[PDB]
């Protein structure tokens, strides 16, 4: 076909946008994992690189 | 054909499929507000 | 406080409380995190992947990063709604005390 | 006219005063008309029956200069 | 011309008809412009930042 795609081509951006939301969820939970370990350990003061 | 009751012609209805997503949903956008780079 | 909900299975039994600036501003640090977005690229080329067939591949390539700012959260695992609202709590317990 | 009427309670009678009689039944069946419309219920192509969309989503479209099928 | 065309599907063919062809690419590489403006990300002096 030389006509081109129909509106279904926008599903590629939808897939990306759905992944964008899921990536925020995965990153949030992975960040909480960082807090669990760091706050469990002896870090009760602000410092760079923790 | 004594009884030509309808069998070969139906009222066809097409179910809509407006699959949509905008950048991030309310949950991800409220937590991680979008900044354009 | 404010309340925001999702339906991702990864929070099926989680409530997490995270602080954020009451009024959100572009590219702020006081937001709990940031989502740095770059326009998504969509490209169309009749690639001959596999060496023996030709297919038009229209591909979307995301380009973004999720960054956290505030090292603060409270995580709750809230379960058992049905065991409390569906069943008895007060008279059901008194019924057990029959000698 | 027997062809035009029906369910006539007292009945009706017509006398066939004719020599050469022809019967063309190509248009009598209702099923034939239904098949001529569509032998099978019409279905819209999956590519067209779908309507995905996105909002506030910035994209860069990259097609070959000589691509006819544009996005 | 090939300089202007982008990923042509059917392709492009050109004949060189020049006795000589100089090529000045000093400004072509995009990293050069980024470096010229900012060898490193611009950061305010500590006193200027507060």
């Amino acid at each position: 076909t030389d006509e081109g795609p129909g509106e279904v081509v926008k599903a590629l951006t939808v897939n990306t946008n759905i992944r964008n939301s899921n990536n925020a969820v995965k990153r949030m939970l992975n960040y909480l994992a960082q807090l669990r370990e760091v706050v469990h350990n002896g870090y009760n003061r602000p410092k760079f690189g923790i | 054909n004594y009884n030509e009751k309808s069998q070969r012609d139906f009222r066809v209805v097409t179910i809509g499929y407006n699959l949509a997503a905008s950048r991030q949903d309310e949950f991800a956008e409220r937590i991680y507000p979008t900044t354009v780079i | 406080y404010d309340i925001v909900s999702t339906n991702n299975q990864l929070f099926d039994g989680k409530l997490v409380v995270i602080p954020t600036r009451a009024v959100q501003q572009e590219n702020d640090i006081l937001s709990w995190g940031q989502f740095f977005y770059v326009s998504t690229v969509i490209a169309d080329l009749p690639i001959t992947r596999g060496g023996h067939q030709v297919t038009r591949e229209i591909a979307a390539i995301p380009f973004n990063l999720h960054v956290n700012n505030i090292p603060f959260a409270l995580e709750f695992k809230i379960t058992g709604f049905q065991k409390v609202m569906g069943e008895t709590q007060f008279n059901g317990k008194l019924a057990d005390l029959k000698p | 006219s027997i062809e035009d009427q029906g369910t006539t309670i007292h009945g009706d009678v017509e006398l066939v005063v004719e020599n050469e009689t022809s019967a063309d039944v190509s248009s009598v069946l209702a099923e034939v008309d239904q098949i001529e419309n569509n032998p099978v219920e019409e279905v819209l192509d999956a590519d067209d029956a779908v309507q995905p969309t996105a909002l506030d989503t910035e994209v860069t479209i990259v097609q070959a200069e000589d691509e006819l099928g544009l996005i």
